[PDB]
């Protein structure tokens, strides 16, 4: 196969309607101030064909520290493969696998980079999960479209088509599913 | 020429015998010793003291001194 | 750092206090520091000696009091000044034995303790003990042994330390010669060095 | 000898996983004859039994809600500055107290700040001594690849009760409201350490990770019927096993340092005219004063091809 491979969509679309999960196009969410209902489960189809949705924008308080260029941004996160229905990758607590301390104690760290074109990313620290598994320094560019629509301690869930995900998804051709629990502005 | 060791480097070398009686009388009494300039001095409780003395320097040379004690 | 370090008993109760050169002890009780109970009482003995970085360090072993809790080792204290001395405490089981008028010196890039034991299967002076580096300490079985033990020549000297309780003292001058002086039961004076010291290399 | 004495230590916080908790105390279910026939939870909780001599139980109100073995901290570093058999102490507090401070986004990454004020004296956790080459380990585990050395000062019975019992009950009090145990909640029971130096003089430890385990034991329950395990061996009352959860710094929270210069030898050095220095550790920087305007004068209109400048130093 070649081309037949790009079928991606197709799996989405099964993955879309398994579960109750409503689109909204990027003018509408624009447009009713800035928000996907959580009680209606919708979902923005963001550029590169990454749907997004925010559960927490982050900083309600503050409202005033958002990401920028130069920053350093820590990453907690639970990965979901669409095409076989498998947990494949994360750095975060839950009680099925609590005792193995390795996985969890330590986040994913990368630099933020926002030239006037082509945002790009790099991990300073991979999680030991990703360090021993995926073993690659480039973040999923899915991810970058994400922060110029939320602010510090976000919480986000996406979905990253082939196009736009990690050395790996770009070469088997594998759409991905991540449970964002939180982007932190490094500390320390 | 090969070049050859007469004696074990790394070995502490305490002789035959001790080189010396202790001068003490009593030798139950408590005891101490100390140097100071070129004397080694060893004192006992009961108002009693023994001394000897030191060659001119230079640790490496062959130095022999201790076995004579004078009050 | 020029002086002289002891311990005084400032209003009944003691404290480390340093005599700097030509001037008296210090007796301020606001930045005096407290004595330990644990801390050596009778029989010290004492070493001073130059870190690799240039400063001076001092050390120190000796009779406990009489009795005291949880107590089985020979613990050594250091200080980098006069002011207050400190516990080198080892938690594994690398900390040498419980001694009886132990005494302790630096030699030949190394730390050496000598002393006599009291668990009634071996007592006496039985063998040296050495560390690299102040914190683990080992015995000693073979060469840098105690005086009048012989190799085979073919034996332990009558007026040998090796198995007797007795009282001593010793010192170590500027040749390093090692001198160790007998009391009752050995009666002798001892003298040895390392021959890699009197070595021209 | 020329710059005097450099001193440096330490503050740092510890973090803890969005929704960490400690096992569920075990749990008998008996039917009316007194027969016990299931049970849940996996953690020890029954005192009076010369079993369990080996803990100490921990409680709320008048109800165990676990146990405590040991708690102990770990300070990972890969590499050092100076000498490495030189023997030195060190001490570690807890931050923290009536009338202290607490580090903050704005409080931290001053190189000079007065730990005095963040922490109380009589909040000592601990205290160890050690060389930053360790050979009280064999050479044959040092030369692992997989070896990080590390300075090990577990605590005393009564302190790892004291820090141990506040973490769990923080955690079973989050966990009883539905709430989830964030590092914010974890800072309300163990605010931090501060890591300082006692004695010794040459070594600088360069600690990549602070690190503390908090240890507990557990029973091994049956995987249909959730009952205790029996030992396996002759004799014997239940089978038991120790864990632990960990609490790590991992740049999800603050850490801060202390590097104190000599401050009159810097001064000094400062006022010397025949040279200048560049002492690293927030000490002595040297400034440049470029000729900007006589070249904007006298080469005008010329196209540059190269500038260059050259700093040359002393051995």
């Amino acid at each position: 196969y070649a081309e037949m491979l790009e079928d991606e969509k197709n799996a989405v679309n099964k993955f879309i309607k398994d579960k109750g999960i409503r689109i909204i196009s990027q003018d509408e969410f624009e447009k009713n101030d800035t928000v996907t209902n959580l009680e209606r489960n919708e979902y923005v189809a963001l550029s590169d064909g990454v749907y997004m949705q925010i559960v927490d924008r982050g900083s309600a308080e503050n409202k005033t520290d958002t990401f920028a260029n130069n920053n350093e941004i820590c990453v907690r996160y639970i990965e979901e493969d669409i095409m076989t229905r498998d947990t494949t990758c994360f750095n975060v607590f839950l009680e099925e696998w609590g005792d193995a301390n390795q996985l969890y104690t330590n986040p994913a760290v990368f630099r933020y980079v926002a030239e006037g074109s082509y945002v790009y990313g790099t991990f300073i620290q991979m999680d030991y999960y990703w360090a021993s598994y995926y073993q690659s320094t480039a973040v999923p560019a899915g991810w970058l479209l994400a922060l110029p629509f939320v602010r510090n301690y976000a919480h986000v869930r996406l979905i990253v088509p082939s196009k736009v995900g990690h050395s790996s998804a770009q070469q088997y051709v594998n759409p991905y599913y991540y449970d964002i629990w939180t982007f932190s502005k490094a500390l320390n | 020429n090969i070049r050859m060791h007469t004696m074990v480097p790394d070995s502490l070398s305490w002789g035959k015998d001790p080189i010396a009686n202790n001068p003490v009388r009593n030798t139950a009494e408590k005891q101490k010793v100390v140097t100071l300039g070129d004397k080694i001095l060893l004192f006992a409780q009961n108002n009693e003291i023994y001394s000897t003395a030191i060659p001119a320097g230079s640790p490496t040379d062959r130095l022999n001194y201790g076995q004579k004690w004078d009050k | 750092i020029n002086g002289i370090a002891g311990i005084v008993e400032i209003n009944g109760e003691k404290y480390f206090s340093f005599a700097e050169k030509d001037v008296t002890w210090e007796k301020d009780i606001d930045k005096l520091t407290v004595v330990p109970a644990e801390f050596p009482i009778n029989n010290l003995s004492a070493d001073v000696y130059a870190t690799e970085s240039g400063t001076l360090n001092a050390i120190v072993v000796g009779n406990t009091e009489d009795g005291l809790d949880n107590d089985t080792a020979t613990v050594v204290w250091a200080s980098e000044d006069g002011k207050a001395w400190i516990p080198m405490e080892i938690p594994s089981n690398n900390n040498c034995p419980k001694l009886v008028d132990p005494s302790i010196i630096h030699y030949n890039d190394a730390f050496y303790i000598c002393g006599k034991e009291t668990k009634d299967d071996a007592k006496g002076f039985q063998k040296f003990y050495t560390s690299p580096t102040l914190l683990v300490w080992k015995g000693v079985d073979r060469m840098f042994m105690l005086p009048g033990i012989l190799p085979p020549v073919k034996s332990l000297h009558e007026s040998s330390f090796k198995g007797k309780e007795v009282n001593y003292t010793m010192v170590v001058d500027r040749n390093h010669y090692i001198w160790m002086v007998g009391g009752q039961g050995i009666d002798k004076i001892w003298r040895g060095r390392v021959n890699k010291l009197g070595f021209l290399i | 000898e020329t710059f005097g004495t450099y001193q440096a230590g330490f503050l740092a916080q510890l973090n803890c996983p969005d929704g960490l908790t400690f096992p569920e105390p075990y749990k008998e279910v008996t039917d009316a004859s007194g027969n016990v026939i299931s049970a849940t939870g996996r953690m020890v909780v029954d005192d009076k039994d010369p079993e369990n001599k080996d803990v100490t139980f921990i409680k709320d109100g008048n109800q165990i809600i676990g146990n405590i073995r040991a708690v102990e901290l770990y300070l990972w570093y890969d590499s050092y500055f100076g000498d490495s058999l030189t023997a030195c102490r060190l001490s570690v507090y807890e931050l923290g107290g009536n009338g202290k401070e607490t580090l903050n986004l704005d409080n931290a990454y001053y190189t000079d700040i007065n730990p005095e004020d963040f922490y109380d004296s009589q909040n000592i956790l601990g205290t160890k001594a050690y060389t930053a080459v360790d050979l009280s380990v064999k050479d044959s585990i040092r030369n692992l690849s997989t070896y990080v050395p590390s300075v090990h000062i577990a605590f005393k019975e009564d302190i790892a009760t004291r820090v141990g019992g506040n973490i769990l009950t923080a955690a079973r009090k989050a966990k009883n409201a539905d709430k989830e145990f964030n590092s914010q909640l974890f800072r309300e029971a163990f605010q931090g350490i501060y890591v300082k130096s006692d004695y010794g003089d040459g070594t600088v430890l360069y600690i990549d990770q602070p690190q503390m385990n908090v240890v507990y034991k557990c029973y091994a329950t049956d995987s249909i019927t959730g009952k205790k395990l029996q030992k396996k061996d002759g004799s014997g009352k239940d089978s038991t096993y120790y864990s632990y959860r960990v609490f790590a710094t991992t740049r999800e929270v603050i850490q801060a340092n202390q590097l104190k210069n000599d401050p009159e030898r810097i001064d000094a050095l400062i006022k010397e005219d025949k040279n200048t220095y560049l002492k690293s550790p927030a000490g002595i920087f040297t400034e440049a004063t470029l000729p900007i305007s006589d070249i904007q004068n006298e080469l005008t209109g010329d196209t540059l091809n190269a500038v260059k400048l050259t700093f040359t130093n002393y051995n």
